[PDB]
DNA sequence: ACGCACGAAGACCAAG
DNA sequence: GCGTCTCGAATCTGATGCGTAACTTGGATGCTTCGTGCGT
């Protein structure tokens, strides 16, 4: 089954791209060495082939959110909001290994390397949760094919198709945000402010003297680091529409219902990093279930989704920690 | 050889998920509880063979027309 | 746990954008090099997607106050008005590292690579203050999600929603203020005026002649004097802003602390322009998970009584040991 | 009978290349030993000779999907979509030998080697499915000869040809995707999060203590934790590929089965990356001996009507006994 | 009665 | 059911710091026979 979810980000989305980048005050990435450069954490981009207005196809970078991040977002929503409430309602306790297996796929970094029995595989792949994600010490194949988050853009037309052209945005959708850190002891201006500090004025003077000496040493040399920092990070602007495509390999109605419940409770979560700055906030606009729209103002609802919700409710009522414990158990 | 030989890797495996599903549904008649990737029907195998870009040249005594006609279908 | 705050700025808000921009005398930003190029300090804007009324999405610049600025404003308000007075009552003194960690999230730029124990995480995430603002040598994740300050504009309806449409403003909300610096000696033109200067008229004459020589050398060439003419760009006064503060699973004490900070938030300025009294604002409304809890005398009502009681009890039980444990490095 | 299948990948295609490769945070493959190294799982590449700036052609790595992978993909499509359902409709049951022969060409059903008579060879090499993919104890030569998935690229013009110069890409078509695994216990923040764990806070404390001890011991100097940071190379999305399938002397049934699989091929993935939804694609053109037989609704038209009728008749009269006889069980 | 199933076991050098 | 002269000029036309930190740095599997029970 193919699920396409339409997402609009209320707040900017920030997915850090690994690797050191530098930007100048003007806003030029990796500036010439003559000017001053500041560390920059760029938003993750995926190179894609786009047919621009010229008619030729060229590889262009596209700011996206990784499919692994979206998969973990779905898994965390499912666990924290559907599975774990049921387990606690029935007073079901997972072991630490079962917990780590449910939240990260495996309970350690060493796969067993021993095959699973056929009945065990059938039992797990029919499970509402372990069937979708799989993993475990005996690395099982899940049913969930979860994709990245591609913005509806001129550059993503060849990927996501041309049925969302009305939501397409032409120009760059990426913005740079500058961040500062200050030394608190430098903003003291009265003995009252330093009264809460043990030692007080003497401690503040010692701190400032050490800071001055360290700054002079660093200037001359051009090993602790101070609290003064000025850097930037790159974010996707707020208000851009994204397409999320979820495929599931022949699922039972319980698994479809579980995915639908996660989608219903997904907007309460946040897509990527940027917790302090309230990044990653979004709202779901339309959820398409096998080519048909099943999204209402309330959420995923309608007559077509009743069977999935009933099946997942029954599965949750019958769900116990035994399946998780058996899945997470190691043969050796 | 127009380029160095490349060791090409190929494998062989039967999907254990599909096999287990078929065993459950009765399509496959198997009584064994678990697969054995080391050997048996569900064995994974790893083998390699080399790939080369080459211009094949050989010398022979025979009819040019018929040899060229035979090699046309190759 | 969602808090929406409606803020109207009494005085212009000046959140400077890093980078050297230039403005001509007639207000054109980055003018052609032929004309004059007095420097300009631009108000910070964040590109946002907005519908211009024609049904087409457009990326337009929207002047905002950064979320980091407002988060530090909240942290400083809490520390200066709630946490420290509670600490002062018991004569509990934070160490220099603990104070630095409380006010900036760390005591040094080098974090510890180890993860903090679960007991420490439970202890700190339940703390009224350190739970909200994470940090420390071990990167604890705080419960506070502070967003940027978005003006209620036509360009921010796609972001702040349509709940506040009567407070929206259509035109540009940004203006240029021209700032000038004089040379006191040039304005000094009486013998009594120079009577207070060491050397009297000789020192002023030396100053003026040295200034003239430096100016002539600099003009011929094609240390900097005192005379200046610049411009800084501010958001006009009277615009309404929406501040969105989100907290994930807070205790009663933490919500009480946030509401206490919001009660005394207007006593502090938002960003920039301390000399010129910029950043002054008044809170129009505070929405507490869809419920308006703002009274004319602050956040009041039975709906908020339990939060205030919980935070009062927590402050009465507040000791510096939590701060010292938080700020202590594990290596 | 040549089949030319033009394929455009919606999502990146990840065919993991064997071997241990390393990359740094900046993206440098196999960095010097000075900097930190992270494991990398590169995409499959075939060394091909290409005219790099004219001059003398040099060997370049061309990212492809191996021909064996797509042979098995066609086999799996046939079985899952038109063969296994057909056998279920008859309530057919396959032994282990017949199943192994059908799904992997394995000879474990009767490894002694069975002599095939000429009549038997004629009967079985004409089987709609088993004729295309040979093997089993008989090890009959299959009629199918599929090629690898070569992208329409500047370096593949000597393999693909110049027939698709309009859909060619000049730059590199690979990228590095970084993947991270987190320890879930390190991300607990309250006893509410630890309620579902049997040990509560004590289990999490023991887990974190053991993790710290192991990390310190490894730093000073067994078991591995959950935290991991690694990378893998995928072929970027949108690149066009050309797939060539050939048959030596097909019956109508075998060509019809090929066309049915092509109609149902887009439902499957290419290479690996099932978790990340890697290998999604759309068929853009199927060419049957120089004529285009692809419509928006799939392979259809009058030019391919005989094959579909023949394969429908063969499927209706399909019995598991043919599979058992082919497997010599 | 006969075919299938399941575990113990035995070759073992060893790098860049 | 009135207009000329006037209809500017000269500066200024930034300055300083900050200008990263810590971890992660892979894992497992690709044999077949022999003996002893256990399902058709």
């Amino acid at each position: 089954m193919q699920i396409e979810v339409l997402i609009r980000n209320i707040t900017p989305i920030f997915s850090a791209a690994p690797g050191s980048y530098y930007v100048s005050l003007d806003g030029t990435i990796n500036p010439p060495q003559g000017a001053s450069r500041f560390p920059l954490t760029r938003a993750r981009t995926m190179t894609v082939v786009a047919e621009t207005g010229d008619g030729v196809a060229k590889a262009v970078p596209l700011p996206i959110v990784p499919g692994n991040t979206m998969r973990n977002l779905l898994r965390r929503t499912m666990l924290k909001d559907v599975i774990e409430p049921a387990l606690r309602d029935k007073s079901a306790q997972l072991s630490i290994g079962a917990y780590a297996t449910a939240y990260a796929g495996n309970s350690s970094g060493n796969p067993d390397g021993v095959p699973s029995s056929f009945d065990e595989i059938v039992t797990m792949r029919a499970h509402p949760f372990l069937g979708l994600f799989g993993g475990g010490p005996r690395m099982l194949q899940g049913r969930l094919m979860v994709d990245s988050l591609y913005p509806i853009h001129q550059f993503s037309q060849r990927i996501i198709g041309s049925d969302y052209i009305n939501d397409s945005i032409k120009g760059g959708i990426t913005e740079i945000v500058w961040t500062r850190r200050n030394d608190p002891i430098l903003q003291l201006g009265s003995p009252d402010d330093a009264a809460v500090i043990e030692g007080g004025a003497q401690a503040a003077n010692d701190w400032i003297t050490s800071l001055l000496a360290t700054t002079k040493a660093k200037k001359g040399k051009a090993n602790g680091r101070g609290l003064k920092a000025f850097n930037a990070h790159e974010v996707v602007i707020a208000g851009v529409k994204w397409l999320w495509r979820i495929n599931v390999d022949r699922p039972s109605e319980s698994q479809i219902g579980l995915i639908l419940l996660a989608l219903n409770k997904l907007a309460n979560q946040r897509i990527a990093g940027g917790h302090a700055k309230d990044y990653g906030r979004f709202v779901i606009e339309d959820v398409i279930l096998d080519g048909e729209s099943v999204w209402t103002p309330s959420g995923v609802s309608g007559q077509a989704t009743e069977q999935f919700f009933d099946a997942i409710a029954e599965a949750l009522d019958g769900m116990t920690s035994s399946e998780f414990e058996q899945f997470a158990a190691s043969a050796k | 050889k127009g380029a160095a030989s490349q060791n090409w890797m190929q494998t062989s495996r039967i999907n254990t998920a599909e096999a287990a599903r078929h065993r459950s549904e009765g399509f496959l008649l198997l009584r064994a509880a678990k697969p054995n990737p080391a050997g048996g029907p569900f064995k994974n195998s790893l083998y390699h063979y080399p790939l080369v870009w080459a211009t094949l040249t050989a010398y022979c005594v025979g009819d040019q027309a018929r040899i060229a006609d035979l090699l046309s279908q190759c």
